[PDB]
């Protein structure tokens, strides 16, 4: 498959008052692992990251012409963007390549910076909103991560048992995929604080 | 991907199921299938998610312009031009088969747009996986100018075989009530499958998972 | 083939002498008032109606953009009809683009962006339509003007056409910040009582407001409503 | 047609070009606004034509404009063809950062802009953006800067300089009172409304009075500040007390 | 001034290369047309400057469609285009709708040709005016003629060019709703030879087709002895 | 001012100094030089009626016509200059098509009148055209009955009862006078007002050859163009009053 | 998929199935297949869903237009001539045979071939669809020159039941249209109104 | 195929190339250059299919060439492989590049910096990195010897250790290798590795 | 004054003063006559120097085997129009493997040089030109900057060129039936009419162009003059 060619798995998972994302760091080419920093996950604003996983340079590329986009926008308006809006501009802009897709996946995780409401989505490679109320996984080991998600989430967590939870659902979902996992950074958002972490994980 | 229509005496009922699917996988299980239009048309879409979202994203815009414009409240077949013009237009690249109902004046109207952009003019529709389901109980059941009762139960009835029935389709029934006089857009109607309560709980404690870097960011 | 030079040249003053006469068109239309209110927006203009041959229910002068944003204009009716469309037409492409009503800054950055290009064009005079631009988002109300030289400013009650600057001394007169809309309607109607000249109905009059609700322009019974008081 | 062509791109008797001339006259009766670069940033202190009472205050600028992270912009002229031209400076702003991940160089956007604003002098047949901009801005080669241009496509770099109303006689006083590489943030504020308390002559000083907003560097961040209504107040009591004082 | 372009209005609220237009077309020489009962006849004064030009030379008779005939008065190099833009706006009829095209719509479609220059100052209003005959077994016999201005109208008998009243007056003395056009014939080379300024401009020659029953829809010449006949009989008319 | 003018302001379609559009004042003139006027008037159940000017005795009287049919549903009566005339009704035409090629429906008369004004706004704004110095319009609509429109070269437009070219003005007063004694201020005969109103300001009482009456109906809503005798019948039913 | 249209004197009959099938489930099973282009000239479709509903709206229009500036009641060859020059000029994506029929003032009932071509051919009686093979021998064999419009309503009911009989992707109700001077008189046959042949039982 | 290594240190990259350039089944050059100096402070590494290298490589080298004379000073070794990663993934058009690169460049307030980039564009910086099907049998043995404070004699000792096991394991004769260091005081080339 | 700039402004007089102008180009230019039998059709033209040295501009361009011109006035106009003619004669050769007949390629010529006469910001050609063809038809003379085109039995334009139209009214009734010898002697009078009483029809200065049924176009310079320049007088 061409999304599984530099493998790749992203999650998110809503809280209380709090949001949570995590990617994986391994860059991959088929067989040949390159290097085990690959960011994935960009800040898109204060309380709003976005992150895209797939191809591993659609995600540049995607994520270079978002940053076009938004900054004009924020630019023009003089405001930070609200997570919605940023779902739309970003469904756009895949659907502009509709018949020459992008192969990226990408999944929204942040905070209404004025409700501080916690929102939480993803998108098909050419741009289906899926708005969730629990979680949103994207990548090459989905059905592991809808398995571990589907049993540990609970409602109303608190952002320790959040990381908890996230983090041994990252942790068990790609160590059963081969061309994912090598480390995993998780995002912890928060409405006064944001927590940037990476776990022990499997090295093979 | 099980969605349904019915012309009954005031107007026209929609129906839809809520389950998502990508490769062989639920995606998702509360995705809505019956999109706003216009205030009296709603367009159920069928087939590709994406083709379909945009789509009725684009021809409501389109429908806002023209409403503005004349003043008036749009009919159904200025919708069923825009949607078999384009879908023409593309030739059938778009993967969304439609459900274009809505009442207008001179009365309810049901319309299913294939995506190559044929129209037929129907009594009732069933599209999707579990089309087939559906379409035996409307083959079974319905009757012309029926109560608005008795037209909600035979859409319910229609998705609920439509969910038992097929793999494709599942764990809730949207309704839509359209009418002259009334505009119920019932969400959900009937939940028929439930999810099991969970025997054990697994609560990790904090300390549980290894942690290698940290970083506090403050913000205001 | 359609020209391609400039009709809007520098005068040794430095004017652009074309605007300065498109203001004076402005200035020759009928009457127009806007106030900002503390919940909402009122708009109300005169209806330059004589001839009772006219059925009213066939122009609006208050037009609607979306469901809370709408202008209203002084001077050439024709070309308010064309940013009127232009207006409607932006608002639907942000509409594709972000799925979210406009914001009404947004709306007039790129109205007043399309009264520019026409004075600097080729072969294209500028418009003769100053506008009032009034929304409610974030809470909180707005009121713009834009002119037909491109430039907008934000206004708390403001008023244009004919007599606007007698207008814009009872406007300065009459305005307090806590007014409530139905107090704002009033002081409206009390603003273009001044150069109305001929006996005011509902049929000569035109009033929309703007509030959580939505815009929507007042039908001529709640004209009458207001009217009888005055 | 021959008749109406007014032809704004041809010379003069003398080798002028009268539109961009008569641009430069409607720009002297423009705002007064300078710019003062000092060693820890750089201010800009204009007055704001925004004065009737009726007014909104909607935005948190009336001429600055942002056009990247890293730096602002005034306008003085006609109000449209400065929205227009920022426009463009925001879209070559972030044509570049698109193009090269890293902020632009404070030079190539002005001169970007000035090659703009010199193809519509020579040909097109248009008539020419009748507008000055100061450009301030920070980047890691040199640094706060400052530019001022107009509507022939010219730009210099400057240390203090002034445009708009009364231009000569408020740079002939930043001549004057300039401390060339040792000016603050607080005594270059001190000297730019001690220049704006004597160009001021319509309305002698009131309370809302200016716009004045400064760009620094805090933590690795730029961060362009609009100074608020109670700064501006105490800086102006500061002024008026500096004022006091001057005689004994 | 007020006249230098065909997109300014006067004050008064006249569009004046139009009607200076008007006065090129009766600068040139007489065109008469009649219908009758089951056909159309046109007769030019055609002019010959020189006895070193060819016969035939500046035709004024033009076919447009083979049931369509075409006369024509004015600037010929304008009249020339007209007759090409007539014939290919009647091909692209055949072509599209399967039938030979009306003449209503013909007419309809050229002079809205007409009119599309009369509004730009990027182009001249054409000098001249023309008429359109034609006949067919459902559509009886039409003719119509166009002004410079572009409006069109259906006519019994016509007459353009600088003897424009008085061919019009001789026309309106004869019963043509009744007549063979055999007789058409000899009665428009009357009105020819009554209209022809001897003086002023010498060498001249007669040139008549006849669209109609007779030729069975078929836009032809008048042959030679009938040509020369009506020649011998309007000449011992004038006397 | 009171009269200015600066350069080309009187050649083109620019700002004098007082903002009149002195081409778009004077393309009004243009009304006025077809020398002809047509009167228009609606009930419950809309009427046009325009003379009929045969000069010349050669004239197929056939093809002489200033009543259009836009669409089935649509009619309308032009004044002004005849070229102008048929340029826009091919045009109203080609609009009332196109709409009903876009959106599936046949077209309403308002949304016909304004995008005919939308057209002819352009020529008063761009500068290398003219504006087309010539329309009246008549339809069912579905909810408010009998429909009357009239659009100018100015590119405005919605009427009762309305008068077009040379006598306009008297027309207009007329039919402002009549309206006040009719309940309602809404008229009742409809075919007969509009003949009583032509032949009041030209002062002709026409022959059943001079005038030309179109009308739409709740009956029927198709625009129907009447025969000599049934113009003949009501100009002599108005004769015995 | 059987449509069919026969000319008598004075005005024409069409007929048509109902059922319009997608592989082998039947998607509509009320498919009204007489699409009207003017007044009295009506199309069929058969083919492509797709295409033979697309150009029928630009042949509407461009009908429509012209009936309008002609002041007459359009011709069937013209109607015929806009789906031959059509059909033609986008013949490799396009899948359609039409059969248009009708009547006009001036040449009376017509019915004219276009096959998956764009050319244009008038015929005494045109068959059409999938299941017109079935009655190719019917037709010819029954067709008597001159059948009153009853003889002919009977014909095109016996023609059409016998290849909703053989054919599967073809069933449902008959709708017929007989289209004259007088107008158009469309009716419908359902059940045991439609033509009963026993089957060959022993 | 063609092989490619670099290695990152604390102040100074080195990399290294091989200097053959074949036909299908025999070399036609073994002086091949692959090593384009792009300024003074940055290497652009560049093997693949043939044509696109030169082409890309040289297209890429007059516009950072412009962009100093434009501007008067050099672009930031991250601004060129972004400018270089934004031509080569301007891929969904007609025209492919189908190139495999090594950008190694010194930046004057960063340091040294590596970028990696395979033909779909994907940028990833790394401490070392390798390209061919020899980066498949030499990468390991700098995921074995590597650390972050590698000073520059064993840099080299570890770039000979793996041209030894190129010598020893790979099928293909690669036996000579040119190899340059980026300073603070620009490029240093040094003597060719021979077998 | 004001309707003398433009070629698309009517004068008030119902002309376009601007196209009249175009005449004048014509009406100075170095003059040349035609005429034809039933069998040839002879152009004679007078060669243009700048005095002398500048050997004798060509007036008779070679513009197929079948078809010559002649110019009188702008000469890259002319040059214009002879591609222009070369390009369509090639294109019924390549299309319909006949040559172009004359008649429809003078109609042709007359609708291109018409379009400049009627579009805003052009000129109308300031050439006229006789043209010399054989076809099935026969010999054909044709004259041309108005866009009319005119069918001629001989004809003479250019510079004071009413003598040699004298000339050619006087001595027309000849021509059908004299031979190609006698016809292009015919023409040498017909612009030697036209000349400067010093100056006599030399191998300098007078060019023959000559088509007939079974010869193809030849124009005759220097040397293959000198028969035809022999019994003249």
């Amino acid at each position: 498959s061409i999304m599984s060619y530099n493998g790749g798995a992203v999650m998110a998972m809503k809280g209380k008052n709090c949001v949570a994302i995590a990617a994986d760091r391994r860059f991959g080419i088929q067989a040949q692992m390159v290097t085990t920093d690959f960011q994935k996950i960009f800040p898109m604003g204060d309380r709003l990251y976005i992150g895209l996983a797939g191809l591993a340079t659609d995600v540049q590329t995607v994520a270079q012409r978002l940053k076009f986009r938004l900054n004009l926008y924020e630019l023009k308006e003089g405001r930070q963007i609200k997570p919605y809006t940023l779902m739309s501009m970003v469904a756009n802009l895949l659907y502009e390549k509709r018949f020459g897709p992008y192969y990226t996946e990408p999944v929204i995780a942040g905070l209404d910076p004025k409700t501080f409401k916690p929102f939480i989505c993803s998108l098909d490679l050419i741009g289906c909103p899926m708005v969730t109320d629990d979680f949103v996984v994207s990548g090459t080991c989905a059905e592991q991560m809808y398995g571990m998600c589907e049993s540990l989430w609970e409602p109303n967590m608190d952002p320790d048992h959040l990381f908890e939870t996230i983090s041994q659902a990252m942790l068990n979902a790609v160590d059963r995929d081969a061309v994912s996992g090598m480390g995993v950074i998780v995002h912890i958002i928060e409405k006064d604080k944001i927590t940037t972490r990476t776990l022990k994980a499997r090295m093979d | 991907t099980t969605i349904a229509g019915v012309v009954y005496k005031d107007g026209i009922v929609l129906g839809a199921d809520t389950r998502a699917t990508e490769g062989m996988v639920v995606a998702d299980k509360n995705c809505s299938k019956i999109h706003f239009i216009s205030p009296n048309i709603y367009c159920c879409g069928a087939g590709t998610a994406a083709d379909t979202d945009m789509t009725t994203q684009l021809i409501s815009s389109n429908l806002e312009l023209h409403s503005l414009s004349t003043g008036r409240l749009p009919r159904v077949v200025t919708a069923n031009r825009m949607l078999k013009q384009m879908l023409f237009r593309y030739q059938g690249y778009i993967g969304a088969a439609l459900v274009l109902g809505g009442v207008d004046v001179t009365g309810p109207h049901l319309y299913s747009i294939y995506p190559h952009g044929s129209t037929d003019k129907l009594p009732y529709v069933t599209m999707g996986s579990g089309s087939l389901a559906a379409m035996a109980v409307f083959e079974d059941k319905f009757r012309p100018d029926m109560e608005e009762e008795e037209a909600k139960n035979l859409v319910s009835e229609a998705i609920a075989a439509g969910i038992f029935n097929d793999l494709g389709s599942g764990s809730n029934i949207d309704l839509c009530v359209i009418s002259k006089n009334k505009l119920d857009f019932l969400r959900p109607y009937t939940v028929p499958n439930k999810k099991g309560t969970r025997l054990g709980r697994y609560r990790c404690e904090k300390g549980t998972t290894a942690v290698l870097t940290e970083k506090i960011t403050p913000l205001e | 083939r359609g020209y391609s030079f400039s009709l809007t040249t520098f005068s040794p003053s430095g004017k652009l002498v074309q605007i300065e006469y498109a203001l004076a068109a402005v200035a020759g239309g009928a009457p127009s008032v806007g106030i900002k209110a503390a919940n909402g927006v009122v708009l109300a203009t005169e209806k330059k109606q004589k001839s009772i041959l006219y059925d009213e229910r066939s122009v609006h002068k208050v037009e609607p953009i979306t469901k809370h944003i709408g202008l209203v204009y002084s001077g050439m009716g024709p070309d308010y009809r064309v940013l009127v469309h232009r207006a409607r037409k932006l608002a639907q492409q942000y509409y594709l683009v972000y799925q979210e009503p406009i914001p009404t800054a947004q709306l007039v950055q790129r109205v007043a962006s399309v009264m520019q290009e026409y004075t600097q064009s080729g072969g294209v005079r500028p418009f003769g339509v100053s506008l009032l631009i009034c929304g409610w988002n974030e809470g909180r109300p707005y009121l713009f003007q834009s002119d037909p030289s491109g430039a907008y400013f934000a206004w708390k009650a403001t008023a244009m056409g004919k007599n606007y600057v007698n207008g814009k001394t009872f406007l300065e007169k009459r305005y307090n910040e806590d007014l409530e809309l139905e107090d704002a309607i009033h002081t409206a109607i009390l603003t273009l009582k001044e150069s109305f000249e001929g006996q005011m109905t509902e049929d000569n009059i035109e009033v929309g407001i703007c509030n959580e609700a939505g815009f929507r322009r007042l039908t001529p019974t709640e004209v009458k409503d207001y009217l009888a008081a005055i | 047609s021959r008749r109406y062509d007014s032809r704004t791109t041809i010379f003069s008797p003398e080798g002028r070009l009268y539109q961009v001339e008569y641009a430069m006259e409607a720009i002297g009766h423009a705002g007064t606004c300078l710019g003062i670069l000092a060693n820890d940033g750089v201010l800009l202190a204009a007055e704001r034509r925004n004065i009737h009472k009726l007014l909104d205050e909607v935005f948190f600028s009336e001429k600055i404009y942002k056009l990247n992270e890293d730096m602002a912009c005034s306008v003085a002229g006609i109000t449209s063809d400065a929205n227009v031209l920022t426009n463009e400076l925001r879209l070559i702003a972030q044509r570049y950062l698109l193009q090269y991940q890293e902020p632009i160089p404070c030079e190539q956007l002005v001169t970007a802009l000035c090659d703009i604003k010199q193809a519509y002098t020579q040909f097109g047949g248009k008539r020419p953006f009748g507008v000055s901009l100061l450009y301030i801005g920070w980047d890691k080669h040199y640094g706060f800067q400052l530019y001022q241009s107009d509507p022939s496509g010219n730009y210099g770099g400057w240390k203090a300089t002034c445009i708009g109303n009364n231009s000569a006689a408020a740079v002939s006083m930043l001549k004057q009172d300039y401390k060339e590489g040792e000016m603050t943030l607080k005594s270059a504020l001190a000297l730019a409304i001690k220049v704006l308390n004597k160009t001021m002559d319509v309305s002698k000083l009131s309370a809302e009075k200016v716009e004045i907003a400064t760009l620094t560097r805090e933590n690795g961040k730029t961060v362009i500040r609009v100074l608020k209504q109670k700064e501006v107040e105490q800086l102006i009591k500061k002024h008026e007390e500096e004022e006091a004082k001057a005689e004994r | 001034g007020y006249d230098l372009s065909a997109s300014t209005f006067s004050p008064d609220g006249r569009v004046f290369q139009v009607e200076y237009a008007m006065k090129a077309v009766e600068n040139s020489s007489t065109a008469i047309g009649i219908r009758c009962k089951d056909g159309v006849v046109f007769g030019v004064e055609k002019l010959v400057l020189s006895k070193l030009y060819e016969e035939g030379s500046n035709k004024r008779l033009f076919n447009v469609d083979r049931h369509v005939g075409m006369a024509v008065a004015g600037l010929l190099a304008d009249a020339r285009s007209l007759a090409d833009i007539a014939r290919e706006e009647a091909s692209n009829f055949r072509s599209n709708f399967g039938y030979n095209i009306p003449l209503k719509h013909l007419a309809d479609r050229v002079a809205m040709y007409v009119h599309a220059y009369t509004l730009y100052s990027a182009v001249r209003p054409f000098g001249c005016s023309f008429m359109l005959g034609s006949y067919s077994v459902n559509d009886g016999a039409q003719l119509y003629m166009i002004d410079p201005s572009g409006v069109s109208y259906g006519y019994w008998g016509c007459a353009i060019g600088k003897a424009r009243q008085a061919a019009k007056t001789e026309i309106e003395k004869l019963q043509m709703k009744e007549m063979t056009c055999r007789d058409i014939v000899k009665e428009v080379a009357k009105i020819i030879y009554i209209v022809h300024d001897e003086v002023k401009d010498k060498a001249f020659e007669l040139e008549l087709s006849w669209v109609g029953e007779l030729t069975n829809g078929r836009h032809e010449i008048v042959p030679k002895d009938i040509r020369e006949e009506a020649e011998k009989y309007a000449k011992e008319s004038l006397k | 001012s009171r009269g200015s003018s600066a350069g080309f302001d009187r050649h083109i379609t620019i700002f004098s100094p007082e903002g009149r559009l002195y081409q778009v004042e004077y393309a009004f003139k243009a009304i006025n030089q077809g020398g002809l006027t047509s009167v228009a008037v609606r009930g419950k159940d809309a009427v046009i009626v325009t003379q009929k000017k045969v000069p010349d005795k050669l004239l197929d009287s056939s093809t002489v016509t200033h009543l259009f049919k836009i669409t089935e549903n649509i009619g309308c009566v032009m004044t002004g200059m005849t070229a102008d005339s048929r340029s826009q009704v091919q045009r109203a035409r080609y609009e009332a098509a196109n709409w009903k090629y876009k959106y599936g429906y046949e077209i309403p008369v308002d949304m016909l009148c304004k995008r005919i004004a939308d057209i002819s706004q352009v020529y008063t704004q761009n500068a290398e055209m003219r504006p087309l110095g010539c329309m009246i319009l008549i339809g069912i609509d579905e909810e408010q009955g009998p429909q009357v429109y009239k659009c100018d070269p100015a590119g405005y437009y919605g009427f009762k009862a309305t008068a077009a070219g040379v006598k306009q003005t008297e027309s207009t007063s007329f039919l402002e006078k009549k309206v006040k004694k009719k309940f309602d201020w809404t008229f009742e005969q409809t075919v007969e007002t509009a003949i009583t109103c032509l032949s009041t300001v030209l002062s002709i009482d026409f022959k059943p050859s001079e005038i030309e009456v179109g009308v739409v109906t709740v009956e029927n809503p198709k625009f129907r163009i009447l025969t000599e005798a049934e113009i003949d019948a009501h100009l002599v039913a108005l004769a015995e009053r | 998929t059987t449509i069919m249209a026969v000319q008598f004197d004075g005005g024409v009959v069409l007929g048509a199935d109902s059922r319009t099938t997608t592989g082998s489930y039947i998607a509509n099973r009320v498919t009204d297949k007489l699409t009207p282009i003017h007044d009295r000239i009506f199309c069929c479709r058969s083919g492509s869903a797709a295409d033979t509903q697309a150009v029928a709206d630009a042949v509407t229009y461009q009908l429509g237009f012209h009936s309008i500036e002609l002041n007459e009641p359009p011709l069937v060859h013209t109607a015929a001539s806009l789906f031959k020059e059509m059909c033609y000029r986008y013949r490799e994506d396009l899948m359609a045979g039409i059969i248009i029929a009708g009547w006009d003032p001036q040449e009376g009932g017509q019915v004219y071939s276009v096959p998956m071509g764009g050319m244009m051919v008038r015929q005494s009686f045109a068959i059409g669809g999938s299941g017109s093979s079935y009655i190719y021998g019917y037709v010819d064999a029954t067709y008597r020159e001159g059948m009153t419009k009853e003889e002919c309503l009977q014909f095109t009911a016996n023609a059409l039941a016998l290849a909703m009989e053989r054919d599967g992707s073809s069933g449902g109700v008959i709708r017929l249209a007989a289209i004259a001077e007088s107008g158009v008189e469309r009716q419908v046959l359902l059940g045991d109104q439609i033509p009963k042949f026993a089957v060959a039982t022993l | 195929m063609e092989y490619l290594i670099g290695i990152q240190g604390p102040d100074y990259v080195l990399v290294a190339s091989d200097r053959v350039a074949a036909s299908n089944i025999v070399q036609m050059k073994d002086d091949h250059d692959k090593m384009f100096k792009m300024s003074e402070k940055i290497l652009l590494l560049c093997v693949g299919e043939a044509g696109d290298t030169v082409q890309f490589a040289e297209y890429i080298q007059k516009n950072v060439q412009l962009y100093k004379m434009r501007n008067g000073y050099e672009l930031s070794p991250t601004a060129a492989a972004n400018f270089t990663r934004r031509n080569l993934a301007d891929l969904r058009s007609r025209t492919p590049y189908h190139v495999n690169l090594l950008l190694a460049g010194y930046d004057e307030h960063e340091g040294p910096a590596l970028y990696y980039m395979d033909y779909l564009a994907a940028l990833a910086k790394a401490p070392f990195a390798a390209h061919g099907y020899g980066a498949f049998l030499t990468l390991s043995i700098l995921d074995r010897y590597y650390t972050p404070t590698i000073s520059r004699e064993r840099a080299v000792e570890l770039l000979r250790k793996c041209l030894e096991e190129l010598q020893k394991r790979f099928i293909l004769n690669l036996p000579t290798f040119s190899v340059r260091i980026i300073d603070k005081n620009g490029i240093h080339d040094l003597d060719n590795i021979s077998f | 004054n004001q309707y003398d700039n433009d070629v698309t402004v009517w004068s008030p007089q119902g002309r376009i003063h601007q196209i009249e102008y175009a005449m004048e180009a014509v009406k100075q230019g170095s003059a040349t006559v035609g005429l034809k039998s039933k069998t040839h059709a002879v152009l004679v033209a007078l060669k243009r120097a700048q005095s002398e040295l500048a050997a004798h501009q060509k007036k008779i361009l070679h513009v197929d085997n079948h078809i010559g011109i002649s110019i009188a006035g702008l000469t890259a106009d002319a040059r214009l129009l002879c591609n222009f003619m070369r390009q369509e004669c090639l294109d019924s050769r390549f299309v319909f493997d006949r040559p172009l007949p004359v008649s429809r390629l003078v109609s042709l010529i007359g609708s291109k040089t018409q379009i400049p006469t009627q579009r805003y910001g052009r000129r109308p050609y300031g050439v006229g030109l006789l043209i010399a063809g054989y076809d099935d038809m026969g010999p054909h003379i044709f004259q041309t900057p108005s866009a009319n085109y005119f069918d001629c039995r001989a004809m003479s334009i250019g510079a004071r060129s009413q003598s040699a139209r004298t000339y050619l009214e006087r001595h027309m009734s000849e021509f059908m039936e004299c031979n190609l010898n006698e016809l292009v002697k015919h023409g040498l009078r017909a612009l030697r009419e036209t000349l400067p009483a010093e100056q006599d029809l030399t191998t300098k200065n007078v060019s023959i162009g000559i088509v007939g049924k079974d010869l193809e176009f030849t124009i005759y310079d220097d040397d293959d003059v000198s028969p035809f320049l022999e019994g003249l007088e």
